RNA sequence: ACUUACCAACCCGAUGCAAACUGCGAAUACCGGAGAAUGUUAUCACGGGAGACACACGGCGGGUGCUAACGUCCGUC
RNA sequence: CCUCCUAAAGAGUAACGGAGGAGCACGAAGGUUGGCUAAUCCUGGUCGGACAUCAGGAGGUUAGUGCAAUGGCAUAAGCCAGCUUGACUGCGAGCGUGACGGCGCGAGCAGGUGCGAAAGCAGGUCAUAGUGAUCCGGUGGUUCUGAAUGGAAGGGCCAUC
RNA sequence: UGCCUGGCGGCCGUAGCGCGGUGGUCCCACCUGACCCCAUGCCGAACUCAGAAGUGAAACGCCGUAGCGCCGAUGGUAGUGUGGGGUCUCCCCAUGCGAGAGUAGGGAACUGCCAGGCA
């Protein structure tokens, strides 16, 4: 599961989600996946979406993750009020733009990249679109 | 200064023909030999600490410093500014005297001496050495001792490169590796 | 390095006349020569200047610097200040001890009248 | 862990603005270290506050070789 | 607490003290300092440190 | 004295993230000076008498909560 | 009570919001004069290794600063030595910050000193925590008062517990 | 007035570093000597004295070189005041101001007083 293995402090603010990304163009690979909505991603659904285009990718090329959560989200628990100071954090998040490249992979056919893509979209919580590296 | 005229008369213009030098102050020179004694064991017992003062005093003609610790660390169990070794640098006169009664009566009265490293350098051209068994010096005797001490002497050369700081042993004749 | 320690010893000594607008006598000290100006207080212009390197001084001199060198030059700046009347200008030591020649060049000037 | 401590905030900032004209020994710059420096008829406080020496106009410059900022009073 | 208060008197005719504090524990030596002593106007030695 | 299908610090290139990172950097807001227009002094000082110190929601900038609450706590309108 | 962030590029700004720390230490760790420049790494090498101490080179404050953290510090506020007590007294223009009680900075003047040859600097410490208002008494000083007078008791003033 | 050098500045990297070349009549630097004035928390290295035998090496000054640091547009993007609107966790439209990074490029500083040497 990705996650710092040190942080300066354990807990940090909820924030937003305002902006536009920076991550833009692939520059590791050739293929890439966009994210095109708004929303985050949780430290689960980068490690099951890793799992989900692996399967289909056999073990040859390389896959590189262009994010890192980097924030994590602390939950109040059941049947608790509401204060008591803030909660035990719970999971990771990445804050995601629209614009971000997510995920690359290399070494691949064009056919293969369209599929595996389109089996990790699904476990995406928000829309994502197939690119292609533009040299310059 | 028995050395200090023969580095003059001859040491001068043979380093003066051997690397083609445009001027004469482009020589190699000796600037100066620090006497150390880094004795270490004081944190325990205090009269090692004095007895190795006169020690060094005794190699050289002067009082010495007693060297205050570099940066207080847990894991080597020393002190900050803490008295752990003494040390003398000569220059002058006394560098010269030293030098001639370094090479002719200490390091030849070594036993099982081969000879020194010509590979000793620091990359820059200076060179630091030690001799062992210090009953080679005339100076203490040996029901005096305590224990085995020590001894870093090192040439200071204003010279730039390795190869003019082996030059100018080979005029002082170094007597050879 | 030699010569970049002087500097930064003298740069408090410096800055520090530079803060109360005083007019300071910086010396250069050579082991051929010795110099030694009155400097404006905005530091970018000096008033009186005599050294050891004009043949004006150099003629009664043995040798170029010394602590008899040093007396003479520290009066010919003295003398020179007194025809212009800076009248109480500051010493500046610049880096080096008050023991040798600056210890002489001042005390020399202290005999002609100045005040400092 | 057991936290929930905060200490009175102390009242630092810029108190006299460039450009305008303050009276000798009013207090220009509250500040911990030397964030500004003393310049030209200004005076540095024990707790490093540069308060004015002269009656004039607040005139801040960065001068010096490492770049650093100073407070300097022009007369009025 | 473990720190003690002393008051510095003057050695002249005159009374006047001053205060301070200094550790009784690991320093027992008797201070000596030179105050200024405001009735004789001049500095004069002042003692008894506990 | 050397090397092997071994593990690997530092350094170098490429690439991100951070309320408690800033070698960078706004919009406005704020502080001061000058100037015209406008406004029943709208401003300050001082005196007589208070009431109020349970605020609400909406937009925006947030903390907290599940970027739940006609939820809570601030800033601003 | 202190430090940072929340705090939205002035100040101010909450919560059982997020991370710590203080109830001191110090006669030098103060003042002043004179000097001094680390961290890390390469190479060399009687005892000697992972470090005892050095030499030169690379590196130029990432080191250090009695401690929590931030902001500072090379002119060093860092470090060392000599000589010393300005951790002075009576004052204080002007200013910051408070609803208030109060707190904090502050040149300069008067008196007498310390250091330096001198210009000058010194009314504590790199700054920001190290604190207890008042009533009531205890100690020292001061004919200020002295319930008829002269004292005294008590009180006040100042220093202090 | 030119060239060269020193001192104190203005300015604070378009002023730095690295590389290459060069300067000794003067200047500066190293160097010579040191019982002494003094100095070293050891040490004539530094400090400082007395001298000029030697020398442009180290350092410094200048010239040349775009490896690096640095300076840096134009346009575009992100953001935002005011007003309006939407699929309102966010974004767009009207108007005002305009980044950061990066690119083209600039760049081996400039300048003031005074003194010395040469012509
Ligand atoms: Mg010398
Ligand atoms: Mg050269
Ligand atoms: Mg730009």
């Amino acid at each position: 599961m990705l996650q710092p293995k040190r942080t300066k402090f354990r807990k940090m603010h909820k924030g937003r989600n305002r902006g536009l990304a920076q991550g833009t163009d692939v520059s590791f690979g050739s293929f890439g996946l966009k994210a095109v909505g708004r929303g985050r991603l949780t430290a689960r659904q980068i490690e099951a979406a890793r799992r989900a285009m692996t399967r289909a990718v056999k073990r040859q090329g390389k896959i590189w993750i262009r994010v890192f959560p980097d924030k994590p989200i602390t939950e109040k628990p059941l049947a608790v009020r509401m204060g008591k100071g803030k909660g035990n954090v719970e999971y990771w998040v990445a804050l995601i733009q629209p614009g971000k490249v997510l995920y690359e992979m290399d070494g691949v056919p064009e056919e293969l990249a369209r599929e595996a893509f389109k089996l990790a979209a699904a476990k995406l919580p928000i829309k994502t679109t197939f690119v292609t590296k533009t040299v310059m | 200064a028995k050395l200090h005229d023969y580095y003059k008369d001859e040491v001068v213009k043979k380093l003066m023909t051997e690397f083609n030098y445009n001027s004469v102050m482009q020589v190699p020179r000796v600037e100066k030999i620090t006497l150390n004694m880094g004795v270490g064991e004081a944190i325990a017992d205090k009269k090692l600490l004095d007895n190795a003062a006169a020690d060094l005093a005794a190699i050289s003609g002067q009082k010495p410093l007693i060297t205050k610790a570099r940066k207080s660390v847990a894991g080597f169990k020393i002190r900050q500014g803490y008295p752990i070794g003494c040390k003398v640098t000569l220059r002058g006169e006394r560098m010269w005297e030293f030098f001639e009664r370094l090479i002719t009566i200490a390091v030849p009265r070594i036993r099982d001496f081969r000879g020194l490293s010509a590979k000793s350098f620091d990359g820059r051209g200076n060179y630091s050495m030690g001799v062992r068994e210090q009953i080679i010096f005339p100076e203490i005797d040996y029901d005096k001792v305590d224990r085995v001490r020590g001894l870093d002497i090192t040439i200071t050369t204003t010279a730039k490169s390795d190869e003019e700081g082996r030059a100018l042993l080979a005029a002082f004749d170094f007597p050879f590796r | 390095d030699k010569k970049s320690a002087r500097i930064r010893r003298a740069t408090r000594a410096r800055r520090k006349l530079q803060e109360l607008g005083a007019t300071r006598l910086v010396v250069h000290r050579t082991p051929r020569h010795i110099y030694a100006q009155v400097i404006a207080p905005n530091g970018s212009e000096v008033l009186v200047a005599a050294s050891t390197v004009e043949k004006a001084i150099a003629e009664q001199l043995k040798y170029t610097g010394n602590k008899d060198a040093a007396a003479a030059v520290g009066k010919a700046v003295a003398e020179r200040a007194l025809e212009k009347g800076i009248k109480d200008v500051s010493f500046d030591r610049s880096g080096f001890q008050y023991h040798g020649r600056v210890q002489a060049l001042a005390d020399a000037a202290r005999e002609a009248g100045l005040q400092f | 862990t057991r936290n929930g401590r905060d200490s009175e905030a102390k009242r630092l900032g810029v108190k006299r603005f460039g450009g305008e004209s303050v009276l000798a020994g009013s207090i220009i710059v509250r500040q911990r270290g030397t964030k500004f420096h003393a310049g030209a008829n200004v005076g540095c406080g024990r707790d490093h506050t540069l308060f004015a020496k002269a009656d004039g106009k607040v005139k801040f410059e960065v001068k010096g070789p490492k770049n650093r900022k100073f407070i300097s009073i022009e007369a009025e | 607490g473990i720190r003690e208060k002393i008051k510095l008197v003057s050695s002249a005719g005159t009374g006047h003290f001053y205060t301070t504090t200094k550790n009784k524990r690991t320093k027992p030596e008797k201070l000596e300092l030179k105050k200024f002593d405001p009735v004789v106007r001049q500095h004069v030695i002042y003692k008894e440190a506990k």
